[PDB]
């Protein structure tokens, strides 16, 4: 039966855009978008064996059916349609799309090799969408981006009943975000690894609570799939089958020096001094008294140094960092102040968000939901 | 440019 | 004697960014800071383009110094909202502004060419007019150095009348305007590098153009441009511009008038399916314009638009980008097209309030201050 | 893709 429907332009264009996000760059049928008109409305879906996205939109179905059409072209067309209802009609091998005085005739793709969407696993728990986007955004910045070390390209998701912990690392920084969710099924104790680029994109797209589907019982993760369910939206992501490194042991129990300072002021001053850093390699940080002196430079390009007042306890310390790793971390705190936890110039520094608010030390590690652990670079 | 003391990983 | 001055940071960064805008890609890298009686002079040069700006500055010690252009610009952009002290020592230049401190190496001033003197002033034009008219014709200039004569904007002066023209062999843009002559009526023509001039014009007081006076016009081989505190020069092209005037049709066998925004949006919509964006088809007949593009392998598109049309039905095709370039350079609510055959140039001009209708024609060409002449492509 | 009848130039 030939599909035929009318739909509101904004509803259609949004949904198609959303699906076309997780659509592959280039088997050519996989970049197709599937339109199915049902008794309830229009389903718009895309799948590429790794990631699937399905959205349900209101529509006036004059004639039920389905059709596969090129995903990119459909997205481009729908973004540029005028302020008029959209009417879609399949007639033979063509799909016709009319909107006001505009008429598009597109070839239909072949279904005979178009794979059915995977079923989502059973529900595991529910997170408010704004929290989910923040946490995922925070840890994703530390994820590795090199497919030759696949374990690093995932976000580690560990579940302990009502507690969820997200972690990511690329060997130079480690991001760890703890949060609370409401479990839906039974109380659950498992860990899973999810492709970070995918998961960060889904979270960043937005939702208005997010239902995560990893399964339940002791069978959590057995489908090898992360399902994400939202109002009118369903998506799946293939889990990563790779052992994640043991990161928790890297979080120091105490520090020999700590430092507290405004995020915005530090970030601005870093960027300013780093302008003269050779190939953006390193920025130097000297802590002493109530002063932090940043410095950077190169032989043939020039030198820079800048002073900032700081809340600093412990013995004077000079430690160096990759400026970008550093501002990446600062930028992901989402707080006014940052607290640095140090030991030596050769050992990881702890960045935690501070709130509005002594002695010689050593200093107990603060308890926070979020931490960014940054490896220093060697001073020349 | 040392790495984090991840074990394994460095 | 070593240069040392305090300067307002906004004024300084603005000046540097203007000079650095006209800076060579790869010793001429540096910009020249010079402290005088009146204040601080900032300049750059690359044998082709010169740019010099004067800014107020508490000079504390006279001198001058050559410092890296891109670096000085980046640093000055990043400075805090505090005054900037600059001081020269040895082969280093120091720059402090509040908490931040910079030390750049100086470059060898010995080999740095002096800025050429600007020619005698020829005329004066309002800034907004100058920016509009250059912007309007620059869109048609050639961008390929194998045909140097096409990479210029032709500037023909006859008394108070200035004609601007540019072409890339596919479209031709001509803009007439009137200015004030400062040294008696002159009759000459020069060819100025399009890209340079368009950048100068894109940068509100008044614009004084200097090419010399009397019969010595263009003899310096330089275009001087002066506004308050700003001086710049551009080497002229000694390439021979083709005769363009004879290309403007005296009459048309068909004329069409339509809204610019409505047509531009419909073109960009329809051309979404066009192969390589090679062409869009325009069918005029009766009271309707039908645009169409694409083929049945990727997809077809068409769209009808109400048009004010006179003459026999006509189907003509264009490069859609060349077409929207022309439409977007008209700056009027409506466009009037003047046609002859499908394989001869089409005139695009701002519609007047008379434009719209009836008659079989032929139709005499309108007198307008602006015209964009576009070569069609052949229909298949 | 003809050119404008520029002389010379086409
Ligand atoms: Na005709």
């Amino acid at each position: 039966t030939d599909l035929k429907f009318r739909v509101v332009r904004e509803d259609f264009a949004d949904a198609v855009a959303w699906v076309a996000r997780s659509l592959p760059t280039r088997i050519p049928v996989l970049a197709g978008v599937l339109l199915t008109g049902t008794d309830e409305g229009l389903t718009i879906s895309g799948f590429d064996y790794e990631v699937s996205a399905e959205v349900k939109v209101s529509a006036e179905i004059a004639s039920a059916g389905s059709v596969l059409v090129s995903g990119r072209l459909l997205s481009d067309i729908t973004k540029a349609l005028p302020a008029k209802p959209v009417e879609v009609s399949v007639e033979g091998t063509r799909v016709s799309l009319t909107c006001g005085s505009a008429r598009f005739s597109l070839p239909t793709l072949a279904v005979e090799d178009y794979p059915a969407l995977p079923a989502l696993p059973e529900e595991t728990g529910v997170i408010a969408s704004d929290l989910f986007a923040e946490a995922i955004g925070q840890v994703a910045v530390a994820a590795g981006r090199d497919d030759t070390l696949p374990m690093l390209t995932g976000i580690r998701v560990e579940i302990s009943g009502e507690s969820v912990v997200l972690a990511a690392t690329d060997r130079f920084r480690l991001a760890v975000r703890e949060l609370t969710w409401v479990t839906t099924a039974g109380d659950v104790e498992a860990a899973v690894l999810v492709p970070a680029k995918t998961l960060a994109e889904a979270a960043k797209a937005g939702t208005n609570q997010v239902h995560l589907a990893l399964g339940s019982g002791a069978s959590v993760g057995k489908d090898g799939l992360l399902g994400i369910r939202s109002e009118g939206k369903r998506s799946t992501t293939r889990l990563l089958d790779a052992e994640f490194p043991k990161f928790r042991q890297l979080l120091p129990a105490e520090h020999t020096a700590v430092a507290t300072i405004g995020v915005a002021e530090l970030t601005e001053a870093i960027k300013r001094v780093a302008l003269v850093a050779d190939r953006g390699a390193q920025i130097r940080m000297e802590f002493s008294d109530d002063t932090l002196k940043l410095s950077a430079g190169a032989d043939d390009v020039g030198r820079a140094e800048e002073d900032l007042p700081v809340d600093f306890a412990g013995e004077p310390l000079t430690i160096a960092f990759n400026p970008t790793y550093l501002t990446d971390g600062l930028g992901s705190l989402h707080s006014e102040r940052v607290t640095f936890g140090f030991t030596t110039p050769s050992r990881p520094a702890v960045l935690r968000p501070a709130g509005e608010d002594g002695g010689s030390g050593p200093f107990p590690a603060a308890k926070t939901d979020y931490v960014y652990l940054l490896m220093p670079v060697r001073l020349p | 440019v040392p790495t984090l003391p991840l074990v394994p990983x460095g």
